[PDB]
RNA sequence: UUGGCGGAAAGGCCUUGGGUGCUUGCUGGCGAAUUGCAAUGUCAUUUUGCGUGGGGAUAAAUCAUUUGUAUACGACUUAGA
RNA sequence: GCCCUGAAAAUGGAUGGCGCUCAAGCGUGUUACCUAUACUCUACCGUCAGGGUUGAUAUGAUGCCCUGACGAGUAGGCAGGCGUGGAGGUCAGUGACGAAGCCUAGACCGUAAGGUCGGGUCGAACGGCCUCUAGUGCAGAUCUUGGUGGUAGUAGCAAAUA
RNA sequence: GGAAUACUGCCAGCUGGGACUGAGGACUGCGACGUAAGUCAAGGAUGCUGGCAUAAUGGUUAUAUGCCGCCCGUCUUGAAA
RNA sequence: GAAAUUGUUGAAAGGGAAGGGCAUUUGAUCAGACAUGG
């Protein structure tokens, strides 16, 4: 019901997140995925960044290079959760799997195309208060990842413009709202209202 | 008279199957809008249309139509199962399908 | 010989029916359709165009029009399945309608002269009754569509 | 032409071929019941071919037709032919392969006198 | 067409000025059938070969030969109008 | 009760995997939903059983017809059939105007063993039915004899002064 | 004090939507509705309409896609080993 | 003048075997019709 979706990574539990968007694809949904450095998991730093060494320890012996590969990357942490939930190797699961991007921070055409939340997939709504969690970018960094600050850059560059540009929104949207107060109680108006418009 | 649609988007899921055993022969999809079996008991015995582009002209035409019908629903999502003239190629599970609203008894 | 004859042979007979019991009763339309009522026609040519329904024939179509000045519809069958009824409703108290039937209809490139005819004395009456009502003619003239957002399963009609 | 039937069904369309005749030349399609101990043909594990059984077994009443709806019947001569005078709507007949080029137009002429179906017509056909 | 802004993959965004089509804001005059009671009936975007008229531009790499900072063979690195 | 300590092994790694923390965890309750070659109803194949019917009246009485039930299978028993060399009988069978044989992601019959046809190639003999007869059916036996591959343009073709 | 409702159960109570099937082939049977002649949903589908022709459709075959599928033969309690 | 095995031509597929099953897309190929006044 879009021909492309595009999800604020922001304040969503990566293994939830990564179910409903995983299904996404099967279903035939373009998806991108931004923001994938405000990511979070459930439990405190400590518990994910062991996790991840647990991660780390596993190669192949006899040629580290042909073994697992452990990608640093929040986009990519996240890109594994979902790939295990899709039958990668089939034909049918590299289609899933091409309609789906997935970014740090959130680089242009997106930039200026909504973004949507995934409510079950919420941290907010899901976590239980009190519970402790974990922010991706800060365990990506911890165990490699490089662009932290040049993405945290980038993104209060992009604020400052997103502001500027909700401002204007917000101004124009007063002139309407204004400008439409007298029609706003005009006789065409009462009519709407008794069908419910 | 931007929009001329006359049946409701759907999309095209599985063949019924068990874990390890499909069976191509009934189809499984999920209708635009539909979240209950309540609701997906309004499709059941509409038709359906797979439709596709080939190389081959026939009728002077590239545009080629699989027909089929909405049988019953299945599980509590709204999904529903149908059965088409031929049996749904399976390249298409996540394809777009249409629902149509004859034949009416509303 | 190449092959042995066969001892045996069928009847070359053909048998006749057994009597069968399928009698043929009326079709009974659901509560909805009621002559002058708009029909929104679902399939075939004139499929989105939005029709004033006049008479059940017997041939358990629904005979309809239009009215043609109004959309282009003719005077002309539709199947009773093909159809939504909305529950907009004109007066068909003044439009004759009773020579057309399924004969009327029966085949026999032209228009015959009767047909033209026939649609402006059925149109001239429903026209003059549509008018009664403000936009009910506009309301015909336009064609129905499902719009982003439509639910067939909810909608009102 | 021929008289009524039921819808002719096949039930099982598809040849039957020996287990891994498909892997070595040496091993025939021509069908073989499986013997071995560990078999998983033999024992029929699924994902392996079917074999052949007598549920299989086609309708006696549509058994044997044709397309057509005809029984076909060889057949090397005019005399031969001739049996078929009273089941016009029955048998077809099927000349022999080694019946000769006038021998046939000989037998394909008779046949059209009679009205008796011909299934290989254009036998040694010149033109 | 006047200004501007956008490098995270900006390749898009805002703006000024006229011109041109449409305008269902509203009121008229015509048209539609017979595609026969559903079935094939709106055209999308990719490549790629050709066709016309305009603007445009006018090289190199390989083999062979050669160096030994290189070399099992390929490969590498040099030189030659 | 849950949780924590007690709790040490060798390639890297397994609640099946992802991942999950008011669970996607643990105890309990309530509904709905998914799905076996099972159960229910129906068609068709076969097997077994029971029953009817050549009384004069065209073509199968080991037949035709009606009805109910049943179907897993190694070793193994029985049955009904498919196919081969030759033999008696018969179609006054097919054939140099093309026998047999061979080739053919061409056709048709049969659950199957198989049968049949077209086209191509070929050149001298061959087949159906009732019987008779066996030196009668291969994937295997480190089976026999022959023929052929991958290996591979590979190992190599460097002792004895040139 | 007089009710209602829930819960559970019964109706040879009335109705809507969807799906699969349509074996059989003159007549014999049991019934039903009729004052009647007749009618019927009563020992298995009919009726009306339409569509297809260098085609609708079916067989085969190749390939793709979903799911599934270890090497046969052998001896063995147990073999993909 | 078969098979193994081979050359050339044509068509097709091929991200650590190939082959098989049920199903259908697509391409190729093959059918069954058969008759009604002019």
């Amino acid at each position: 019901v879009e021909p492309v979706v595009v999800i604020d990574g922001k304040g969503h539990l990566v293994g939830r997140l990564a179910s409903v968007v995983a299904k996404q694809l099967l279903n035939g949904q373009k998806i991108v995925v931004v923001r994938a450095e405000e990511l979070n998991i459930s439990g405190e730093f400590f518990r994910n960044k062991l996790k991840y060494h647990d991660f780390l320890r596993k190669a192949t012996a006899f040629n580290k290079t042909r073994g697992p590969f452990h990608f640093r990357a929040p986009s990519r942490i996240f890109y594994k959760a979902l790939r295990g939930m899709v039958s990668h190797k089939t034909a049918r699961g590299k289609a899933a799997l091409e309609r789906l991007k997935v970014f740090e921070g959130i680089p242009p055409p997106y930039d200026k195309k909504k973004r949507v939340v995934v409510p079950q997939a919420l941290r907010v709504l899901r976590l239980k208060p009190g519970r402790k969690y974990t922010t991706l970018g800060k365990l990506s960094t911890s165990v490699g990842w490089k662009y932290e600050d040049v993405v945290a850059k980038l993104e209060a560059k992009r604020k400052v413009s997103s502001a500027e540009y909700y401002a204007k929104k917000r101004a124009f949207t007063k002139k309407v709202a204004s400008a439409n107060a007298t029609a706003a109680e005009s006789d065409v108006a009462k009519q709407l209202a008794a069908l419910g418009y | 008279a931007e929009s001329h649609r006359l049946y409701v988007k759907g999309k095209h899921l599985s063949y019924q199957r068990s874990k390890r055993v499909n069976n191509p022969n009934v189809s499984l999809i999920k209708i635009e809008g539909v979240a209950t079996p309540q609701d997906a008991q309004f499709y059941l015995g509409k038709r359906i249309a797979y439709v596709y582009r080939a190389s081959k002209e026939v009728r002077g035409s590239k545009i080629r139509v699989m027909w089929g019908k909405v049988t019953r629903t299945h599980g509590n999502s709204g999904v529903v199962r149908a059965t088409f003239r031929n049996n749904l190629p399976a390249k298409t599970f996540g394809a777009s399908v249409r629902i149509f609203l004859y034949p009416s008894n509303i | 010989s190449a092959q042995k004859a066969p001892k045996w042979y069928p009847s070359e007979d053909v048998a006749a029916l057994k009597k069968t019991r399928k009698a043929a009763r009326p079709q009974k339309l659901r509560a909805s359709l009621v002559p002058g009522t708009v029909l929104i026609l679902l399939a075939g040519r004139f499929r989105g165009k939005r029709v004033v329904y006049l008479k059940h024939l017997e041939d358990n179509t629904l005979l309809i029009s239009g009215p043609f000045k109004v959309n282009g519809v003719p005077l002309r069958r539709v199947n009773a399945r093909y159809v939504i009824a909305t529950s907009t409703k004109v007066s068909v108290e003044g439009v004759n309608v009773e020579k057309f039937n399924v004969e009327y209809f029966a085949k026999e490139k032209e228009i015959k002269a009767e047909r033209v005819e026939d649609q402006k004395v059925v149109d001239k009456a429903l026209i003059a009754e549509i008018k009664k009502t403000p936009l009910l003619k506009q309301y015909l003239s336009a064609s129905f569509s499902l719009k982003n957002g439509d639910k067939p399963h909810m909608l009102k009609f | 032409a021929s008289l009524p039937h039921p819808k002719i069904v096949k039930k099982h369309t598809k040849k039957f071929k020996r287990h891994h005749s498909d892997r070595y030349h040496r091993v025939a399609e021509n069908w073989r019941k499986q013997k071995g101990i560990d078999s998983v043909v033999r024992r029929r594990f699924r994902g392996n071919i079917s074999q052949p059984k007598i549920g299989y077994g086609s309708n006696k009443k549509t058994k044997f037709l044709s397309p057509s709806g005809h029984k076909t019947f060889l057949v090397a001569n005019v005399k031969d032919l001739e049996t078929l005078t009273m089941h016009t709507k029955t048998y077809a007949a099927e000349i022999a392969h080694n019946i000769s080029a006038k021998n046939r137009v000989v037998i394909l002429a008779r046949a059209k006198a009679l009205g008796i179906k011909v299934t290989n017509p254009k036998g040694r056909l010149a033109l």
